[PDB]
RNA sequence: AAACUGCGAAUGGCUCAUUAAAUCAGUUAUGGUUCCUUUGGUCGCUCGUACUUGGAUAACUGUGGUAAUUCUAGAGCUAAUACAUGCCGACGGGCGCUGACCCCCUUCGCGGGGGGGAUGCGUGCAUUUAUCAGUGGUGACUCUAGAUAACCUCGGGCCGAUCGCACGCCGGCGGCGACGACCCAUUCGAACGUCUGCCCUAUCAACUUUCGAUGGUAGUCGCCGUGCCUACCAUGGUGACCACGGGUGACGGGGAAUCAGGGUUCGAUUCCGGAGAGGGAGCCUGAGAAACGGCUACCACAUCCAAGGAAGGCAGCAGGCGCGCAAAUUA
RNA sequence: CUCUCGGCCGAAGCGUUUACUUUGAAAAAAUU
């Protein structure tokens, strides 16, 4: 249970870093 | 018993407060552990909420940190030299928090030997053992000896610390409370703390 | 200078001042970095708190004290004991039978940090509630506004 | 006292339980649980005083110990169990599902719910904290600590969670233009839209809420519970839609019902 | 061996006390000659010493080594032991049995 | 049945003696603390006989002591979720120091740069200290989380040698539940603080500090903040806006009687808070008591004695004496 | 009453500070 839930939130956190990277991109670029 | 309550005190205006309830269990105080120096004796006491409080009665070894190089070692405690609270407590040789105490210098010196390869606290006679000569003059490879050279670039020690190493004892400050944690841990004094406490000890004599 | 006046060593506990350094740094400047805190209710940290060399653990800017609860004001009446002052708060208490008021006052001992120097008698002070600091001191001086007549 | 109290008098009990004055000296002292005792219905009052399924406390004990009552999908045999706001009570023997939702006058209305609504519940998150090797945790209003939440969920938001898994389905953000309900103070049980929230640092922040009929009132953040996204609620509402009527309108509706039904 | 007894007023004697007469001892759980009614209570009780004097009434006294003439009321009588072992380890020890 | 183990016995009930910024009420703080239980989170995240560990002790049998007690002594047995001891797996590894060596690039070359690595050391969460950078949050942390170097108490910290119900599937795996558990959070709280508020009295005008009075520094103790205590310092702190002292046929409020309006007086008394169990004092157990239908003393009473000893605490319910103008049934 | 940041408006300072007055939310039930 800990392994699968941690892997799912790891997917969620890699996601959240991906949209954090893109938001940082239009914030810095503009 | 020993009651650390406020209602036995006189008021701010200077009037005596008339007591209205007797001594309560949560107001208690317990006798102090005058933690002497000797082979270890620690007793436990049950405290508020069912917890434990280690009442160390005598201690010999403490875990001290030399923070400029970020080293932390167990060291046998030699002797209390100065206390800011009262002079007489040094006559009884008691370990409390924020007391200045001489401890041994061997593990920090050994780490210095293994990390920088510079001698410390060796006299002009240069007395040496084969183990110490194999540690100090250890056989090197190229990457290791370059790392040791770059480390040797940063190897500077203050002269008062050099006198402490030559005498074999480093003076430090206990940062924990041994009476209610059970351990006497602290940090090695350096810089302005070190000369401040040295001139306090010289001013005492 | 004239900081080490007590039997122990006076030190800001957060700041590690004994970092080893190159001899060029030793020759250059023996300057201790200063710990300061931004305090909550729109109160500006004075420059003497950020630049001064004083050490006390009861300062609301450079100490362990946190301000929470009530914020009051008073007039400075006595500055004679060490690093704490006595202020006076005046008010009117209402008496319902006569429909009138009476003048009442209360004195408070409040901690005054060394960042507020050249404070005189009779000027307005804003204080904020904190944890007990002594037998009577419960508040701490937050800002000082001079007297009405004093320039 | 020398320790915690275990009894409770009827006249010192919370008034929204609607207990009598001559039935006894003692009220049901609620057990400790996910809700405060000032803000809960014990299961004995719900089963005996509201639903009338039992006549005495012995019959409440006799029903609960036969394992018929579920609170949030969990069989509970403690008759003084604290059941609170947004709370799902399932009686599978009679096939009934109730939600404890506050009434307009400040009491716990028994609101019968359709059984697929009894699978989820709404929770107001009380705090966010990161612990034990970088794992975030929610704590909600009914003390359900939920680890690994959505990073956009902040304090004072609300979450819809599935009761069988205990895991978050989907959340509502606390913002103006949203539907909420009052859980405390004088305006308790009123439903309306958040107009604005005013900040008072070091103190309580005050929220203004406008009713569907244009009635404005205010509370604190500790008494707001966001129940809808925009205007549509995420739950079924009681027979009154959360609109407080004045005593004149209540009298007029009572006389109208008397005239209509004779 | 001497294993205990009672003086002329019935009080038992404890192992630690080395006086002649009676002592008032604050006794608690685990001590002999005392059984506590509540958990963690102490009571002050009268305890007789270990020294045998002229002021004893009964001397509880346990033999270790047998003589020659068998006493008509102590050794010739034969009494079994009831309620043998219950734990499995006690079963294996008391009959010297293997693990299988 | 008995007994061991666990829980409760710190609630309830009684009374109003003490108590005059004390209690208490409203208002706020714990960013300064603890918290049985309930509810949720967590419990192969540690790289180091287990297909089950050890010694007893009741109950029981048997023998006794004292005038006397809910007094117990000795000898035979026998259990555990009592008391202790203690694994294996997960377990294959991974991450940092330490690095015998090995490889590559540059270099005529010396020399410089970049990689792989056996042997050794440490590793999880709690505890203590020091250092470094700055996932989520606050109005503000010396917050939470992270990284590094170590520590980790024998009067020792967690890392399940426990029970029940149905039994079923590929010699082995298993579905519910009960007792557990260090640490978080929640609930009931509790405890120390903030602001304002009380009757009479000056035939009480100065009080407080040698023996802490007001503040500072370092510590001790305490669950924590603090003269709470100690040592060293400074001479402060309260007061005609009534301090300080004395009195009260003074527990405080919610409230009650009376009253045009304003007011006067009452509130021991069932609800909330406090205090105390003849008076003081000190404890054990416990999450919680300075507990009294717990213990240990002294003081005052007072019971049974075989004269050695033993046992007490109705301001609980009835009841009795006494007291009084004054108040009920041993259901 | 306004200069800056964000979608005519929201944040930031206010404005010498109060007393006063009106409103809002907190002020246990029982009792009235």
């Amino acid at each position: 249970k800990n392994k699968e839930e941690a892997a799912e939130y790891a997917k969620l956190l890699a996601k959240r870093m991906k949209e954090a990277k893109e938001k940082r991109q239009e914030q810095i670029a503009k | 018993g020993i009651s650390r309550d406020n209602w036995h005190k006189r008021r701010k205006t200077g009037g005596k407060r008339k007591p209205y309830h007797k001594k309560r269990k949560y107001e208690l105080g317990r006798p102090a552990a005058n933690t002497k120096i000797g082979p270890r004796r620690i007793h436990t006491v049950r405290v508020r909420g069912g917890n434990k409080k280690y009442r160390a009665l005598r201690l010999d070894v403490g875990n001290f940190s030399w923070g400029s190089e970020c080293c932390t070692r167990k060291t046998r405690i030699i002797d209390v030299v100065y206390n800011a609270s009262n002079n007489e407590l040094v006559r009884t040789k008691t370990l409390v928090k924020n007391c200045i105490v001489l401890i041994d210098s061997t593990p920090y010196r050994q780490w210095y030997e293994s990390h920088y390869a510079l001698p410390l606290g060796r006299k002009k006679g240069a007395k040496l053992t084969p183990e110490e000569e194999e540690i100090l003059n250890k056989k090197r490879s190229k990457k290791i000896q370059k790392k040791y050279d770059e480390r040797k670039k940063n190897a500077k020690i203050s002269s008062l610390l050099e006198e402490q190493f030559q005498q074999g004892k480093l003076l430090a400050c206990i940062a924990s409370r041994p009476g209610q944690c059970g351990r006497a841990d602290g940090y090695v004094l350096e810089g302005k703390e070190l000369e401040f406490y040295l001139r306090k000890i010289k001013a005492r004599k | 200078a004239d900081i080490q006046t007590e039997r122990a060593y006076q030190k800001q506990p957060t700041i590690f001042q004994n970092k080893k350094r190159v001899l060029l740094g030793e020759t250059g400047k023996e300057k201790l970095p200063r710990y300061y805190k931004n305090i909550g209710l729109g109160f500006k940290t004075p420059k003497e708190a950020i630049e001064g060399t004083y050490i006390d653990k009861k300062c609301p800017f450079t100490g362990n004290v946190s301000i929470r609860g009530r914020i009051l004001s008073g007039v400075v009446t006595k500055m004679k004991m060490q690093r704490t002052i006595v202020i006076r708060r005046d008010y009117l208490h209402y008496i319902r039978k006569y429909n009138r008021f009476e003048k009442r006052h209360k004195n408070m001992s409040v901690h005054l940090s060394p960042c507020f120097r050249d404070v005189q008698i009779g000027d307005i002070v804003t204080v904020g509630e904190c944890r007990p600091l002594s037998k009577t001191v419960r508040f701490n001086v937050l800002k000082v506004t001079k007297a009405a007549g004093t320039k | 006292a020398r320790g915690p109290k275990k009894h409770l008098k009827r006249v010192a009990a919370p008034k929204h339980w609607m207990l009598d004055k001559l039935t006894g000296v003692f009220a049901p002292r609620p057990s400790t649980g996910p809700h405060k005792l000032r803000e809960c219905l014990p299961l004995i009052i719900f089963l005996r005083n509201r639903l009338k399924y039992a006549l005495t406390g012995d019959e409440v004990k006799k029903i609960c110990m036969q394992r018929f009552i579920k609170i949030d999908g969990k069989v509970r045999t403690d008759i003084t169990y604290p059941a609170g706001f947004m709370d799902v009570i399932s009686i599978d023997k009679t096939g009934e599902n109730f939600r404890l939702i506050y009434d307009t006058k400040g009491r716990f209305a028994v609101h019968r719910i359709t059984p697929e609504e009894a699978k989820y519940k709404l929770c107001k998150v009380r705090k966010i904290f990161v612990g034990t090797k970088g794992i975030p945790h929610l704590v909600t209003h009914d003390a359900r600590t939920i680890r690994y939440p959505d990073p956009l969920i902040k304090v004072n938001d609300t979450i819809q969670i599935d009761l069988e898994t205990g895991k978050i389905t989907d959340f509502i953000k606390f913002d103006t233009g949203n539907l909420c309900m009052v859980t405390g103070g004088a305006n308790l049980g009123r439903i309306g839209v958040i107009t604005n929230r005013e900040r008072h640092p070091g103190s309580f922040d005050v929220v203004h809420v406008k009713d569907a009929n244009g009635n404005s009132f205010a509370t604190r953040l500790s008494n707001i519970f966001v129940i809808g996204k925009g205007n549509k609620p995420w739950i079924s509402l009681p027979r009154g839609k959360g609109i407080r009527l004045t005593i004149a309108e209540e009298r007029d509706k009572r006389l109208a019902a008397k005239q209509s039904s004779g | 061996r001497i294993s205990g007894g009672n003086d002329k007023q019935g009080f038992p004697m404890k192992q630690g006390v080395l006086t002649h007469g009676r002592v008032r001892l604050l006794l608690s759980k685990g001590h002999s000659c005392y059984r506590p009614r509540r958990t963690g209570e102490r009571k002050r009780k009268s305890v007789r010493g270990c020294i045998v004097d002229a002021n004893l009434s009964v001397l509880n006294l346990v033999i270790v080594k047998k003589g020659e003439k068998d006493i008509p009321g102590l050794t010739d009588t034969t009494v079994p032991r009831r309620l043998g072992p219950k734990r499995a380890s006690r079963i294996r020890k008391l009959f010297n049995l293997s693990k299988e």
